[PDB]
RNA sequence: CAGUAACGGCGAGUGAACAGGGAAGAGCCCAGCGCCGAAUCCCCGCCCCGCGGCGGGGCGCGGGAAAUGUGGCGUACGGAAG
RNA sequence: GGCGCGCCGGGCCCGGGUCUUCCCGGAGUCGGGUUGCUUGGGAAUGCAGCCCAAAGCGGGUGGUAAACUCCAUCUAAGGCU
RNA sequence: UAGUCUGGCACGGUGAAGAGACAUGAGAGGUGUAGAAUAAGUGGGAGGCCCGGGCCGCCGGUGAAAUACCACUACUCUGAUC
């Protein structure tokens, strides 16, 4: 089928290289796990009884309202959302709100990020001063890839590639006139 | 008959970092159209009201036994009586001069006639036709016809184009030289069907700016 | 808020995105039995509204249900009446096949409860529609001081005694000049009011 | 003269002091806010147009403007959506035209 | 509760004064009750009427003025009293109302016999109702022939 | 109201509603928009009271649901923050 | 069975008036064309099949089809009682 | 009136060979007496240009606008297509 570029602009996902070095950073912000939360609050009685790190801001909403707001840094979104009306849209609004944005394989993978099982979207909204130019060398290598190609993106019809036995019939009588 | 209109009746501003200007011009306004018939009874005429200091340029003139001789020789009246006047339409056909020096005239009080004879009406197929305003208000009594209502022609051009502006006048008074223009560009309006295409709000010295 | 967009962009339906998506998934929809059930909601979206929360309890089944109106099941086309009565093709029947999938959703699905049902497709012999149904026993639901209206049983299948709102649009009430045929209870308390003779004892 | 307050003519009906409040918040729905109108205008630019929008807007390229509101009327249905339709198309077809030249 | 004045439409009726079904929110707002705390204190409250007029207003406001001097409130715990309660003396002289609350009877006004004015037996009622039916008949084309001209 | 306005080979026939007086009287909640570290919910295993409507408490790096959005605030009578 | 003083267990630690500053909504649904039934509802009261299918200073209603124009009145397509 | 025959709309797509388009970027393009000159022209215009002089001019000379002096839209061939 001729597949329109709005929906076909989830097939370019992001390279091996880049996608490494882009969950290694993601690694160190993590949302902190429901058995990680209470010894935080064992840690709350030595003031009490006796300042919030960065994470990733997970989910399509609550991605949704900080790339309006001028809030993100760098979206990353999963290629294969099972309706894909959830996220058709971040693209645009990433490109328009001047969002740089990445698109990976695997919401499993996106999702074992935060600890469920998927995740659509995941956010950058800050990170530690130490860990600024890691950020900033993966900015500088996905801006110039989505958000800069967006004219060439927007015009770009994927599918519409016949079976390999009807290009080889094809081919045949291509060279059946030569 | 309306083929257009205007809520955003803005965007002349960015005009500094185009004009960097400072000898004699006068701004101007290019507005094409479409569909006009140059062989039919189709007309398109008027003469559209701007009082706020637009600038044609001519061989001036200026009539009326008033308190002319006082008031009229500070930018010069070289009043000519309106029996010296006989010649420009009976030196016509007989002899082959351009009798004018002349190219703008009055319409004066004082006088409730200007010459009801040959030679008043005789302004009325020469073009340049003596219609102004200066009659006993008396606030400029002159400059008020070269700080006029802006004057167009319609020809084998089928576009129209007129002055806007003079090098003065600062933007958010030459936003106000269209103001009372373009409400009489739907007032005055015949069965021209469907004329406007390009509404190019021109400053003269430097991007072609167009306010559709 | 991401649900704004989609809303949106589920009322472009004749756009190039929408136009794939919906002949896709009508193609899917045709490639599976004729009621079944989903694993999640189509359109999150649109559950949000007619009334799914997204905790355990909460069903949705997808019932495709045969386009066309109603011609009257009479031996060879032939019914023994006076000519008004000789409709045979042209008739229509009086509810919608949005409700008609809502009670086949209940009658298969007897322990549940028919919430509400959206449109998430159609075909040329077929119409898709997903129907939302809760499990009344479920402690989820049964602890919930919001949500149990459902576990009492003035609300046994509502799809049925036309509670549901695709069932409401079939009985014709509403307040105003317009549903003045309906006035009391509905139809009929409405024309037995207006057929009742009330003989008073003393006249 | 002295004028009696009549029950019939322009002015009828019994003459009362009437104060006007603010209007109550349900009679400002369907109004456009700035955060609805970047959803719609977004959602403008991800889809398109329809091909009945796309066949009334050649129509206006070409200036057929009767049979431009004639064909939305026969395709949306009334008067007054068709009319709203066709100043809304054209708008868009004039910001086509302000993207032609700049 | 205690039911509001309210108008009769239709000119047939609007003479006279029934009991309305609730007390509207900006005649609790100008007689200073909030509308939650108003039906706890028996005020029916109707969130649906609107106030053309400010007479109607006006009536409703010294309604609920008379209503809250008449009330008798008692403590929320009866054997400690807070402020906006009523006194002791009150409490035990309070009982039980019969029939509807400050009930709404409908009085006309007392016009004393005054003499006829040269002017008012001069007054043509009649021509005045039959040449106001014309007017009001034909204003519409008065106006178009008049723009025509 | 009223055998009325209206329907009807305008034939036979059919046929409501508003206003008015009472009987009764009672009001509300989501989604959405948004902020609160999912602050939310279901279930197993051990202990104690103690429940012929299976409920409260302690305990667990026990298991799951859930960011494809649970709970709190909040709905057209306006709402929220300072 | 029902209720009140109070002993006693648990939880909840919560108000209003005025300005400034943000926000506001249910779509193959309204709507239109046609067809069948229905109605007291008559150039079509309600319901349904099929085709076309929106808007946001909008939309609905204003018992005669339609255009232009003021005015009134509600906030449909989610839910409980 | 069942059925059958026939037309329209919907499910219903993709591609090459063969016209008018217009979105759209161009290049050719014009002959009234009459003037020394194939006037597509308006709001301009005594002036602006390139090595201080020139430059095209001015006047009249044809006519209700006239040749140098920012830029535009149009009409008749031509002409590339995401």
């Amino acid at each position: 089928l001729k597949v329109p570029p709005a929906i076909n602009q989830f097939t370019q996902v992001l390279d091996r290289q880049t996608a490494t070095q882009l969950l290694k950073l993601a690694h160190k912000y993590r949302p902190e796990t429901k058995q990680e939360k209470k010894q935080r609050l064992l840690a709350r009685a030595e003031k009490k009884a006796a300042k919030r790190p960065p994470v990733l801001r997970a989910g399509v909403n609550t991605v949704t309202t900080l790339v309006e707001n001028k809030k993100a840094q760098l979206v990353v979104i999963a290629h294969d959302v099972d309706p894909i009306e959830l996220v058709v849209f971040l693209p645009a609004l990433c490109r328009k709100m001047g969002v740089p944005y990445c698109i990976l394989k695997g919401k499993a993978r996106l999702c074992r990020l935060v600890h469920r099982k998927t995740c659509t979207t995941v956010a950058f909204t800050q990170v530690n001063s130490e860990d600024k130019g890691a950020l900033a060398k993966l900015v500088e290598a996905i801006r110039t890839n989505y958000n800069d190609r967006y004219d060439e993106i927007r015009r770009h019809w994927g599918g519409n590639v016949l079976g390999p036995k009807s290009v080889a019939r094809i081919a045949k009588l291509e060279k059946a006139k030569a | 008959s309306r083929d257009t209109l205007y809520e955003a009746v803005r965007e002349v501003l960015h005009g500094n970092q185009r004009k960097r200007r400072k000898f004699l011009e006068t701004v101007e306004l290019q507005i094409s159209l479409k569909n006009y018939d140059p062989q039919k009874d189709k007309r398109f005429s008027g003469t559209v009201r701007l009082k706020s200091t637009p600038r044609p340029k001519f061989s001036v003139c200026v009539l009326g036994d008033q308190q002319h001789c006082d008031e009229a020789k500070a930018v010069d009246i070289p009043h000519m009586d309106i029996e010296a006047l006989k010649k420009l339409n009976k030196n016509k056909k007989l002899v082959k001069k351009l009798a004018k020096k002349y190219d703008a005239f009055l319409a004066s009080e004082s006088l409730i006639k200007q010459i009801p004879r040959i030679l008043g009406p005789g302004l009325n197929k020469a073009g340049k036709f003596p219609s102004l305003l200066t009659h006993n208000e008396n606030m400029v009594a002159k400059v008020d016809e070269v700080k006029s209502t802006i004057k167009f022609q319609m020809k084998k051009v089928l576009c129209l184009a007129v002055a806007v502006g003079h090098v003065k006048m600062t933007d958010d008074e030459l936003v106000y030289n269209i103001h009372l223009a373009v409400n009489f560009l739907v007032s005055l309006l015949k069965k021209n069907w469907q004329n406007v295409r390009a509404l190019y709000i021109k400053s003269t010295m430097g991007k072609p700016q167009r306010l559709y | 808020g991401a649900y704004k967009y989609i809303q949106e962009l589920w009322r472009k339906k004749q756009s190039d995105v929408m136009r794939f998506l919906l002949r896709v998934r009508c193609w899917q929809y045709r490639q599976l039995s004729a009621l079944h059930r989903a694993p999640r909601p189509t359109r999150p979206d649109k559950a949000r509204r007619l009334g799914y929360k997204a905790k355990q309890g909460y069903v949705i089944y997808r019932i495709r249900v045969r386009r066309g109106g109603r011609k009257r099941p009479v031996p060879k086309g032939a019914t023994y009446g006076k000519p008004v009565h000789h409709g045979v093709n042209q008739l229509k029947f009086a509810r919608s096949l949005q409700s008609v999938a809502e009670e086949r959703a209940g009658r298969h699905c007897g322990a549940l409860r028919v919430l509400n049902s959206y449109w998430v497709g159609e075909d040329s012999t077929y119409k898709f529609f997903e129907v939302i149904l809760i499990d009344p026993f479920h402690k989820a639901i049964r602890r919930n001081p919001d949500t149990q209206w459902i576990t009492k049983p003035v609300h046994k299948h509502r799809e049925m005694r036309g509670l549901t709102s695709a069932g409401r649009k079939s009985r014709g009430l509403g307040k105003g000049h317009k549903f003045h045929h309906t006035i009391g209870g509905s139809r009929r308390a409405a024309w037995r009011r207006r057929n009742t003779l009330q003989l008073h004892r003393y006249r | 003269a002295l004028r009696y307050p009549m029950a019939v003519g322009l002015n009828k009906g019994h003459k009362v002091t009437k104060n006007v409040s603010k209007p109550r918040h349900s009679r400002r729905r369907g109004r456009l806010t700035k955060h609805t109108k970047f959803v719609r205008d977004m959602i403008r630019e991800v889809c398109g147009f329809a091909p009945y929008e796309r066949r009334a807007m050649e129509l206006l390229k070409v200036s057929k403007d009767k049979r431009a509101l004639k064909f939305i009327k026969k395709r949306v249905g009334t008067h007054i959506r068709a009319k709203r339709k066709r100043e809304e198309l054209s708008s868009v077809l004039a910001a086509m035209r302000k993207a032609a030249a700049k | 509760p205690i039911r509001p004045i309210v108008r009769c439409p239709t000119v047939r009726y609007h003479t006279k004064v029934r009991a309305g079904r609730g007390f509207s929110l900006e005649e609790l707002r100008v007689a200073g009750i909030h509308k939650k705390v108003a039906r706890t204190i028996g005020i029916s409250v109707d969130p649906r009427r609107r106030n053309k007029s400010t007479e109607s207003l006006q009536a409703n406001v010294q309604r609920l003025k008379e209503y809250r001097s008449k009330l008798v409130l008692f403590p929320r715990k009866p054997s400690a009293p807070k402020k906006g309660d009523s006194s002791a003396e009150e409490l035990k002289l309070a009982t039980q109302l019969t029939g509807p609350v400050m009930p709404i009877r409908n009085v006309f006004k007392k016009e004393k016999a005054r003499v006829i004015t040269e002017e008012e037996k001069n007054f043509k009622a009649f021509a005045s109702l039959r040449m106001a039916r014309a007017n009001a008949r034909l204003f519409g084309i008065r106006a178009k022939r008049a723009k025509e001209a």
